[PDB]
């Protein structure tokens, strides 16, 4: 298969 | 036909742990009359095999007895998502005609043939979720007729290949879950047709090639989670089809390119987790398309550009974890779209801007540790979609019930460390989703609203270090979902209520330095989670109950600084997990029951200021116990 | 960050049927303001407690990556499956509570590393097996409780282990 990645928004307080 | 079938049903004879349920059983006859038509997963032309489609057949076994010799014509091979185990044979560049080839998702293990390369007619090649290791051939780059090249999530280790600039029509370059390493070859930055580079999750070292100036047709960049370095190339700039760019997790130096804003199409911007430094270019607010903008934990300085109004389209704002100053421009919160606002761990100073939450959709805004002061913009306290407010460690100013609006939707507020006076209005009971409400360290005077106690969903409340008067109703059972309850450091009268007993959940409890006045509840005996008890610092005035030492999990309790008298129980000993006991500053008297010393998690005890007498007994805490723990006794021993 | 991703491991192998681990919010940078967690000034993570939380599920190797933490409380539930010995990890260790449950399997060797360990109760579960030696080497283990335990071989008394009571081995099977 194939997809592409997703780069995860960064943290938070 | 007969030589393909016959060499294939001899492959199928090789699979282990196939069940007769089984698609492949429709390989029976060998005669074209069945082969070609009634085969599950074949497809042939003039006769003869040129599609092997067996995805998802839960077939298990090797490719060693594949019949690579007797497959000529393959064009078409997709054998994922299986239990093919083994390595990668160099046969499989035999197939000359091959243009796809799937062996995604599977448990194969080695190294990848360099004559993979020889597939000259190969547009899509697909290794993906497998466990092999080594380097990628140089060879790879052989393949001038390939669109799309995904091998991630593997051990492939080594350089990506010089080479690479040979595949001209790539467009989809996946390799992201590896050990690759080394820098990135400057070959890259010149495919032509390249669309999606995702090298991201690697060991790549380097920095950041220029020549990636000229991908104008790459609309995504993910190369987060490696140790790149050095600056962001100014040259990024120049791909103007840049759509999403996760730079994320790196060992980058410098500051922000100014060149950025000619990127109109970005809309993903993620470079948080790195080590650049200066000022934000006031270049960045022409980044028109932008959504998402994430630059937290760095070591970015100066004030944010006033330019950041011509963001419209923003709705994630990341600054915070850094060292940026000055006043907040108002055109921060321009955009209606604004959901989240993230700023702490800054050095911010001045008022908050009254666009605050101009467009309603503001869900989390994040202020601590900051030099903010000043009053709450009237837009904050009508915006009725916050989710979690962090105004913690600032100098905030103003009436707490008249700073505050209603807030349906409010889940986690934290307004510690601020100079918020008055009373507590009642509003906050319609914020029905709150699960913590953290208010310590104010200048907030008054009694607690009695609706306060029908929020039921509340775990966390935390009113400590305020000037809080009145005394708790025994309608305080009313939260029995709470686990964390810190009101100590307030001005609380009267008894405790009883209703305490009912708050089973109760994790932590803080009473301590506050006026209550009268007994202990003896009904204090039902807390079966309760590690920490602070009761200092009051006047109960009578002898401990018994059912105190009916929780068994407490670890810390203090009861210090009080009217206590009467002879401390003995039944002190099945408090078999109390590491601290601090009964200091008390009208005890008796003897200490000599049943203390079979407590041995005890560590700490502090009986000074009593009125006890008697030899005390023999335990660790007893022993390193200094000399103030036994201070203003009357004859101990 | 790296312990509330370890954290968010145990939330994901666990049933919650109560919502307790609600609170484990997966996007925030550190989980010191979750519930039922606490950390210390270094923002690290030194409690969990989780006792009498009516949690079914299996432990987590993840639980290793927390080297501050002192009291792990995962008392009195339903959890099922083996102890993984990369609890070993926890450098600074005070109490390991996971006694009134359905875990099975041996009991790691790797707890000799704890040193700074001080309470180990494991009772009322269905653990079988031999105690290590190497837990009598701690020198800190003042409370230890192995009761209703199917265990075999003999008590080590190697020095630690002497001041202790068979009450701490009682229905044990073990002599
Ligand atoms: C790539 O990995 C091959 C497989 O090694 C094992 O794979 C899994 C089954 C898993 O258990 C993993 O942990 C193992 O590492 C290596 O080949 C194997 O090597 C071992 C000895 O290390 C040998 O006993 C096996 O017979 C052999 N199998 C096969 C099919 O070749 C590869 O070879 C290694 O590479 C050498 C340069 C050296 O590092 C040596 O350790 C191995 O022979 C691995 N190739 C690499 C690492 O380049
Ligand atoms: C702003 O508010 C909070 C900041 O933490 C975020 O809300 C939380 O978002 C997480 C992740 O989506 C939610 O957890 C998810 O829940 C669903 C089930 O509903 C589950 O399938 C996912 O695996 C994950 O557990 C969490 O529920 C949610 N909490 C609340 C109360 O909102 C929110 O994402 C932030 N919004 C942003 C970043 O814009
Ligand atoms: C705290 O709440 C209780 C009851 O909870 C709510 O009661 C209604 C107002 C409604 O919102 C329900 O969905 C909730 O369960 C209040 O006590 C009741 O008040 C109503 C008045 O409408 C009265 O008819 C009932 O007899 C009262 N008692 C009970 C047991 O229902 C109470 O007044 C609230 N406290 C404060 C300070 O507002
Ligand atoms: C299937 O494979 C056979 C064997 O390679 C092909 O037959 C050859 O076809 C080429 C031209 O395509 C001829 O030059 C050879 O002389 C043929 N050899 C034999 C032994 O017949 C056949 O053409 C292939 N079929 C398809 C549809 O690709
Ligand atoms: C190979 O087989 C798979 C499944 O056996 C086919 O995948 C299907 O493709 C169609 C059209 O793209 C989709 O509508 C289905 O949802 C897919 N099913 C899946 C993914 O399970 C695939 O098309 C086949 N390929 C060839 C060339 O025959
Ligand atoms: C913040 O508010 C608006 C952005 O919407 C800007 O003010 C004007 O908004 C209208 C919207 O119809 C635009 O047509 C104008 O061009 C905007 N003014 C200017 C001078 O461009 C405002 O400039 C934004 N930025 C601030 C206040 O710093
Ligand atoms: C319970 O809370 C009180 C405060 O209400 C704590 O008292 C502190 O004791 C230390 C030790 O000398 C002093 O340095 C602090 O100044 C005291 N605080 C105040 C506000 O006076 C007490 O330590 C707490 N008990 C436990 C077990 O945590
Ligand atoms: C982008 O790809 C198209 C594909 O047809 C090509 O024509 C065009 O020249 C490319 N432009 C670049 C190099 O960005
Ligand atoms: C790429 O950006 C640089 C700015 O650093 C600029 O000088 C150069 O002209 C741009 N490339 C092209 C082809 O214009
Ligand atoms: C808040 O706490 C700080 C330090 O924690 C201390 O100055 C005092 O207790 C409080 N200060 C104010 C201004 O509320």
């Amino acid at each position: 298969e194939s997809s592409s990645s997703h780069s995860e928004r960064a943290g938070g307080r | 036909t007969v030589e393909e079938a016959n060499a294939l049903l001899k492959w199928k004879s090789t699979f282990t742990n196939q069940t007769s349920s089984s698609k492949l059983s429709s390989w029976v006859n060998p005669n074209t009359s069945s082969f070609c038509t009634s085969w599950y997963g074949v497809a042939c032309s003039l006769g003869s095999i040129i599609r092997l489609n067996l995805t998802n057949t839960g077939i298990e076994g090797t490719f060693e007895d594949f019949p690579f010799s007797s497959l000529p014509n393959l064009t078409f091979v997709d054998l994922s998502m299986n239990r093919f185990s083994g390595t990668i044979s160099p046969e499989w560049g035999r197939f000359s005609k091959l243009e796809y080839f799937d062996l995604s998702i599977n448990q194969l293990v080695g190294e990848i043939p360099p004559e993979l390369g020889k597939l000259s007619n190969l547009d899509t090649l697909h290794l993906v979720e497998n466990k092999l290791n080594g380097s990628i051939p140089s060879e790879i780059g052989r393949l001038t007729k390939v669109t799309e090249i995904a091998i991630y999530d593997n051990l492939l280790t080594g350089p990506i290949p010089s080479s690479f600039g040979n595949l001209t029509k790539l467009v989809n370059l996946y390799l992201f879950i590896n050990s690759l390493s080394g820098s990135i070859p400057s070959e890259i930055g010149n495919l032509p047709n390249l669309r999606e580079l995702c090298l991201d999750r690697n060991n790549l070292t380097g920095k950041i090639p220029s020549s990636f100036g000229n991908l104008k047709n790459v609309t995504l960049l993910n190369m987060f989670e490696n140790q790149l370095s050095g600056e962001i190339p100014p040259e990024i700039g120049n791909m103007t089809a840049l759509d999403t760019l996760s730079l994320h997790t790196n060992k980058l130096t410098g500051p922000i390119p100014s060149t950025l804003g000619n990127i109109k199409t970005l809309a993903v911007l993620h470079l948080y987790l790195n080590q650049l430094n200066g000022s934000i270019p006031p270049e960045l607010g022409e980044m028109e398309s932008m959504i998402d903008l994430e630059i937290s934990e760095n070591k970015l300085t100066g004030p944010v550009p006033d330019s950041f109004g011509k963001l419209t389209a923003l709705e994630w704002l990341f600054l915070r974890d850094n060292q940026l100053s000055g006043p907040i421009p108002p055109g921060i919160a321009n955009s209606t779209e604004l959901t989240v606002l993230q700023l702490d761990t800054n050095n911010f100073t001045g008022f908050l801007p009254d666009t605050i939450c101009r467009g309603g959709k503001l869900e989390n805004l994040t202020l601590d540790d900051n030099h903010f002061e000043g009053p709450v913009p009237k837009s904050l306290r009508d915006c009725k979609s916050l989710i979690r407010v962090r105004f913690k460690g600032n100098s905030f100013s103003g009436d707490i019930s008249e700073a505050f609006g209603v807030y349906p939707t409010l889940n986690f507020i934290d307004l510690s460390n601020n100079n918020f006076h008055g009373q507590l209005s009642a509003n906050w009971e319609q914020s029905q989703k709150l699960v913590a409400f953290i208010l310590s360290n104010n200048s907030i005077t008054g009694a607690i609203p009695p609706e306060i106690w029908n929020m039921t969903q509340l775990s966390q409340l935390d009113l400590s270090s305020n000037r809080i008067t009145g005394e708790l109703p025994e309608s305080i059972s009313n939260i029995n979902r709470i686990s964390k309850l810190q009101l100590n450091g307030n001005r609380l009268s009267g008894k405790i209520p009883s209703g305490i007993r009912l708050l089973t959940n109760l994790e932590y409890l803080d009473l301590s330095s506050n006026r209550f006045s009268f007994e202990i509840p003896p009904t204090l005996n039902n807390l079966p989670r309760l590690y920490y008890m602070n009761l200092s610092r009051n006047d109960l005035d009578q002898t401990i109950p018994e059912g105190l030492t009916k929780l068994s999990q407490l670890q810390m309790l203090d009861l210090s600084y009080n009217q206590l008298d009467g002879e401390i129980s003995s039944q002190f000993r099945s408090l078999q997990n109390l590491e601290r006991l601090d009964l200091s500053h008390n009208n005890l008297s008796g003897q200490i029951p000599p049943s203390f010393k079979d407590m041995l998690a005890l560590t700490h005890v502090d009986v000074s200021h009593n009125n006890l007498q008697g030899p005390i007994p023999d335990n660790a805490a007893f022993r390193n116990a200094p000399p103030d723990a036994f201070e203003g006794n009357k004859d101990l021993c | 960050n790296a312990e509330g991703d370890a954290l968010s491991a145990l939330k994901n192998s666990l049933a919650d049927p109560n919502k307790v681990l609600q609170s484990w919010d997966a996007t925030l940078v550190t989980p010191c303001t979750w519930f039922h967690v606490t950390c210390n000034s270094d923002n690290s993570v030194t409690r969990v407690d989780l006792g009498n939380a009516n949690l079914s599920g299996q432990l987590v190797m993840q639980l290793g990556q927390l080297p501050n933490l002192q009291y792990l409380e995962l008392y009195s539930n339903n959890i099922t499956g083996t102890i993984p010995e990369q609890l070993g990890n926890l450098t600074e260790l005070v109490s390991l509570d996971l006694y009134l449950n359905n875990l099975s399997g041996p009991i790691p060797s790797t707890l000799g590393r704890l040193k700074k360990l001080r309470f180990l109760r494991l009772n009322n579960n269905s653990l079988s097996g031999e105690i290590p030696r190497s837990l009598t080497a701690v020198l800190t283990l003042q409370v230890l409780d192995l009761s209703n335990n199917p265990l075999t071989g003999d008590i080590p008394v190697n020095g630690s282990f002497s001041l202790f009571t068979p009450i701490s081995f009682a229905n044990t099977k073990l002599t």
